[PDB]
């Protein structure tokens, strides 16, 4: 997969984005 | 799309623009796999129906914008197309069945903060990922509301996967595995929708296990936009993945 799907401004950088939580949250709800 | 939000810088660094030359003209939205290949919807290359059949040298891709309009020097990158890959069995006849194409680029791309590929997902991906409650995020320059504006700036709307059955009774048009549909249902308390302009964007969702993001869908077609009871259809793109897989081997 090298490098695919993680984005030099938030995940390289341990930031997440504004509404990515909801994302993770779905999984759950 | 529409009641979406204007999305943060680098939000989506995959994100591409399909621009027509000759007159400007924005078509549609598209995503990066790789330094040389760019994926996007078939019907906005090809759709008979609108007298609309684009060859390499009518289109343009810009990489690694965030305004709509705004020249962002030296942030951005311009490509030319080398080659038009359009699945062979795309329906553009009745339903935009494998409603997918790939283009690869004269010359490679180089990676920054802003221009960075997504992943394509594999069996594993899809079979946990692509499930009925699950949200995934759109993004595109497409129109903002169901209509015949524009958005300044690119657009992020994170909608939840619909069941089959649900999109299947949604509409009268033909459905096939080779597409799903995304949307909230009426009075669940949030909108949104892709819309025209917005398709051969990605659809998206980022693994709970390696924190990458996934390509799981394009944006494919609607009936209006952001209608209740109607939901936005998305190209399945694991369900194509073998023809990816086989046209950039062989190219
Ligand atoms: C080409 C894309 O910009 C656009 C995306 C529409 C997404 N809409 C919603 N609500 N998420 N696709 C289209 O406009 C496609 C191209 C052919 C016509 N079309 C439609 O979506 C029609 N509105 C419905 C349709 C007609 C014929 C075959 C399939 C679907
Ligand atoms: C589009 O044009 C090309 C050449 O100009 C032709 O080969 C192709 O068949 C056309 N697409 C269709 C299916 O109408
Ligand atoms: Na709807």
């Amino acid at each position: 997969e090298a490098d695919c799907g993680l984005r030099p401004l938030f995940e390289k950088k341990s930031l997440e984005d504004k509404t990515e939580r909801e994302l993770l949250e779905s999984y759950i709800d | 799309i529409v009641e979406g939000s204007d999305a943060e810088i680098g939000m989506s660094p995959w994100q591409v623009m399909l621009f027509r030359k000759s007159p400007q003209e924005l078509l549609c939205g598209a995503s990066l796999i790789s330094d040389r290949w760019v994926l996007t919807a078939a019907h906005c290359l090809l759709y008979p129906p609108w007298d609309k059949n684009f060859t390499e040298n009518d289109l343009l891709v810009r990489i690694g914008k965030h305004s709509r309009t705004r020249y962002e020097a030296n942030i951005e990158k311009i490509s030319m197309l080398e080659k038009i890959y359009i699945h062979p069995r795309y329906n553009w006849r009745e339903n935009l069945d494998r409603d997918i194409a790939l283009m690869k680029l004269k010359k490679p791309v180089a990676f920054s903060d802003y221009i960075h590929p997504v992943c394509l997902p594999d069996r594993e991906t899809a079979a946990s990922l692509l499930q009925a409650g699950y949200k995934g995020r759109v993004t595109g320059w497409g129109n903002l509301k169901e209509t015949w504006g524009q958005p300044s700036v690119l657009q992020v709307v994170n909608l939840p996967i619909v069941e089959r059955p649900v999109c299947k009774d949604s509409t009268r048009i033909r459905i096939t595995d080779n597409m799903f549909c995304a949307g909230y249902k009426p009075d669940e308390g949030k909108r949104g929708d892709a819309c025209e302009g917005d398709s051969g964007g990605p659809f998206v969702m980022k693994s709970p296990f390696n924190n990458r993001w996934y390509q799981m869908g394009i944006v494919s077609w609607g009936e209006g936009c952001d209608r209740d009871g109607k939901y936005g259809f998305y190209t399945h793109v694991f369900r194509l993945k073998k023809w990816i897989q086989k046209v950039i081997d062989q190219f």
